[PDB]
């Protein structure tokens, strides 16, 4: 995971 | 037995009064005098004395002995005496269920701290002594069993489940399914738990029971503990992946009973309990099954997305749980928006329009993460409202609230595709503008979702980002003062998928002035074998291949890095393949990337390279990179052997005597991507070569000619195919000549589909040098190469009169008459090119 995600 | 001494036994009361000692001061010298005699054996068999044995000192005193005791199992049980063991272990089970809860919190421990350090084989009695401790009629005693069963199954359950134990499962699973209708509720709660520990591993003992449990399950369900409704939730959850078929029946039952879970008063239960939904979504009997519960599940997923009192407070001034129930709803959510579609909707759209707009941030930050969650899902259907919404989530960027800001950025980034579709200065330019100012925000969380959120515009833009290429530098340059930690990694994926977007416009001397100083400066103070090398590896390379000829005076340092990283990587490789205990292996990911920039410094810069070629062992590493098991190293190495021979061939023409009879191994079809960059590797060669090819053809002639018959072979691969053969009959027709009619019809048929660029030119020069050698496989199959000479729109002059002479030579040898009906068969546009153009 590069880019982060609320998940 | 054994017996104590008094006298010793008084300074080890002592030292557990110095370790109860409110002073820090006094902590640290007593633990040097209990680290010395840990060394000691027999020194252990002392605390287990005191915790059970001696019952006429404090309680807390009595429990630290015994969990001194334990420490010292973690660390020197590899030493501990068969004597000593034996006692301990005989002491223990002989007080598993201790009238006073501390105590037998204690013993408890040892238990499944001597089973867990030291393996269960060396505990044979331990497993059938604990069972037969469950049917005691003691309460304490069934508790303390069962404590200690839960804990061992939980840290040893592949164990349990093999042929270690001689199969201890199949006695001890039908057991406890026995104990679902105990009174006590943490009996019940330590039974299903252990049971829950076979479940996905679809143990025998459980799989062949499964109705036993599923049934015991069902009785367990209007239960008011919440520790046997998380177990209860677990069990359900964990059924639904492995077996579907035994639920199936009495899914509605369930599906209503989790509804109530999710929506239950302690939030560990309702978490355990959401995980239903999100293994329930990814099964293909969902769509139909809870489609009847769509309307009363949604409004339940979205209240529980909402951050909760505890989480605003640990995110203001990572410092929350990885996983929660806002993360569980939000990616159930997100699931069900891809299988219901646009059937979700009617659920959702007015529960939005009271959320996006709601005065309370936290109700209204909520409504912003539903709307990004059911994008991907819902996109076509949420369209008609993106007029409206997109425009208020530009104004959201610049709320008060930091946590509303930042989940902002990446909703908006989960419609960034609609918005390049439309006019750029409606949405696309506010977008840019605000997402660049939160790129530059105080708040940490919202400049890494900023930043992140642009990088995902950037893929959807691309050449639509050239208009604002200067104000989009200015930002991400000044970010480098402000980024640290996490959010400098998350900067170079902005700055380098900035150059896979704008391509050559990135090449200007006042945006390189800005971008690269900064860049090679962190690019020399990172060390090797560093987390944050990599995303700048990627990095570079994205910009090396953008900037081109602009990257020559930054290409130094750049160049030597990549060789050295090369290099460090089949070093580790060696060390791994001869002791792999003792050697860590290597990072091969390290190396592909590295070898990927080299290959684009050779063809950005094409032969500015070389110099660094020649002072360096780049031929010698990529002689040992072309050998490798991994199909991925071996692709990117002849990938990097190409570009080289078109940049300084001279430095490569040495090597080629051992680079070829590799390249001719590497020709299986299996691989595709190692097939492609490999066929065309030689074709390159073949070219700087010239009459110098001959010894090298054979091997790889037959090999292409093979490739190129096979169907079901990828157009690329058919391309390069194709180019490689023609290139090779260019230079030396006479051992590709007899050849020419086996492969004359899928060349013709497959270099018809492509631009006339110099890949093609060389090609066609080849066929044109073989035909007139070898006349003869063409006239079977002429219509082919009637078809692939009319492709060519633009050809040069001299390859031109090479066309004109095959044509106007067949012409005359089969006569006008012939070569009427011949043409006859010929689509229109293809008749009236050679008629005119050739003039046959």
């Amino acid at each position: 995971m590069l880019r982060l995600n609320p998940y | 037995e054994w017996k104590p001494d008094e006298q010793g036994l008084q300074q080890i009361l002592q030292l557990l009064k110095e370790s109860q000692s409110p002073d820090t001061t006094i902590q640290r010298t007593v633990q040097q005098k209990l680290e010395q005699l840990n060394q000691y054996p027999d020194f252990n068999n002392y605390l287990i004395f005191v915790l059970t044995k001696l019952k006429s000192e404090d309680e807390p005193t009595r429990s630290l002995s015994g969990l001194i005791l334990k420490n010292n199992v973690k660390a020197h049980f590899q030493n501990f005496p068969n004597g000593v063991t034996d006692f301990i272990k005989s002491e223990c089970l002989n007080n598993i269920g201790d009238s006073s809860p501390l105590i037998r919190a204690t013993v408890g421990i040892l238990i499944t701290t001597i089973a867990s350090k030291g393996e269960l084989q060396n505990w044979p009695d331990l497993l059938p002594k604990l069972c037969s401790l469950l049917d005691s009629e003691d309460y304490n005693t069934c508790e303390g069993a069962f404590g200690a069963l839960q804990k061992i199954c939980e840290d040893s359950a592949e164990i349990l489940d093999s042929d270690v134990l001689d199969r201890p499962l199949n006695i001890m699973i039908p057991k406890f399914l026995q104990f679902f209708k105990h009174s006590s509720p943490k009996i019940r709660s330590h039974a299903v738990a252990c049971v829950n520990q076979f479940i996905i591993s679809r143990t025998q003992a459980l799989m062949l029971h499964i109705d036993s449990f599923i049934e015991n399950l069902f009785a367990l369900a209007g239960d008011e503990e919440p520790e046997v409704r998380k177990n209860v939730c677990r069990a359900l959850v964990m059924l639904l992946e492995v077996r579907m078929d035994r639920l199936l029946p009495h899914m509605h039952n369930i599906v209503e009973y989790m509804l109530q879970r999710t929506q239950d008063q302690d939030e560990n239960v309702a978490l355990e309990a959401c995980e239903f939904w999100l293994t329930l979504a990814e099964q293909p009997i969902c769509k139909d099954v809870l489609v009847r519960h769509l309307p009363k599940l949604i409004p339940v997923l979205v209240n529980g997305m909402k951050y909760s009192d505890i989480d605003i407070i640990l995110l203001k001034g990572d410092t929350i749980s990885d996983w929660n129930l806002r993360k569980c709803s939000a990616a159930a959510l997100d699931v069900l928006a891809n299988v219901y579609r646009d059937e979700l909707l009617p659920h959702i759209l007015p529960l939005l329009k009271e959320l996006l707009f709601h005065h309370e941030w936290v109700v209204k930050e909520s409504g912003i993460l539903v709307l990004g969650a059911i994008a991907e899902g819902c996109m076509q259907g949420m369209i008609p409202y993106l007029p409206e919404l997109i425009p208020h989530l530009i104004q959201c960027l610049s709320d008060k609230k930091a946590l509303v800001r930042s989940i902002t950025c990446w909703t908006l980034s989960r419609y960034a595709h609609w918005v390049v579709s439309q006019p750029p200065d409606t949405y696309l330019k506010p977008l840019m503008t605000e997402l660049l100012k939160r790129i530059l925000d105080s708040n940490k969380r919202v400049q890494e979702a900023a930043c992140s959120a642009f990088a995902t515009l950037e893929e959807e833009a691309c050449t639509e980002l050239v208009p604002y290429l200067a104000y989009i530098l200015d930002t991400l340059v000044f970010a480098f003062s402000k980024y640290q930690h996490k959010n400098l990694l998350i900067l170079y994926d902005a700055i380098g998928t900035l150059a896979d977007s704008v391509g050559h416009h990135l090449n200007k001397p006042e945006y390189i002035q800005m971008l690269m100083p900064p860049l090679i400066q962190k690019w020399n103070m990172l060390k090797d074998e560093d987390k944050d090398l990599f995303p700048l590896l990627e990095c570079l390379s994205s910009v090396a291949t953008a900037l081109q000829s602009g990257f020559l005076p930054y290409c130094e340092p750049v160049y030597q890095r990549c060789v050295n990283l090369v290099q460090k990587t089949l070093a580790q490789a060696m060390l791994n393949n001869a002791q792999p205990d003792q050697y860590e292996a290597p990072d091969k990911d390290f190396m592909i990337v590295a070898l990927d920039l080299l290959s684009g410094l050779a063809e950005g810069l094409g032969g500015n390279i070389e110099q660094l070629v020649a002072r360096s062992n780049i031929l010698t590493l990529m002689y040992q990179c072309m050998q490798d098991k991994m199909p991925e190293v071996r692709q990117s190495s002849f990938a990097l052997l190409g570009d080289l021979t078109k940049a300084c061939f001279q430095h490569v023409k040495p090597c080629i005597a051992d680079f070829m009879p590799i390249l001719g191994t590497n020709l299986n079809p299996e691989f595709i991507s190692v097939c492609n960059n490999a066929t065309w590797a030689i074709g390159e060669i073949s070219i700087q070569m010239g009459i110098e090819m001959q010894p090298y053809i054979p091997m790889v002639l037959h090999q292409l000619v093979e490739i190129i018959n096979r169907p079901n072979t990828p157009k690329t691969l058919l391309e390069n195919t194709a180019i490689t053969i023609g290139r090779l009959g260019y230079v030396c027709p006479q051992e590709v000549a007899p050849m020419l009619q086996q492969f004359i019809r899928p060349w013709c048929t497959s270099l018809r589909n492509i631009r006339d660029n110099e890949e093609k030119d060389s090609a066609f020069r080849g066929i044109c040098t073989m035909i007139s050698v070898n006349p003869s496989g063409v006239i079977q199959d002429f219509i082919f190469f009637c078809d692939a000479v009319a492709s060519w729109i633009n050809p040069k002059d001299d390859l031109r009169d090479m066309f004109c002479k095959i044509l106007h030579g067949f012409k005359n040898q089969v006569g006008d008459e012939n070569w009427r009906r011949f043409s006859d068969q010929f689509p229109l546009p293809l008749k009236e090119r050679l008629a005119a153009f050739y003039g046959v």
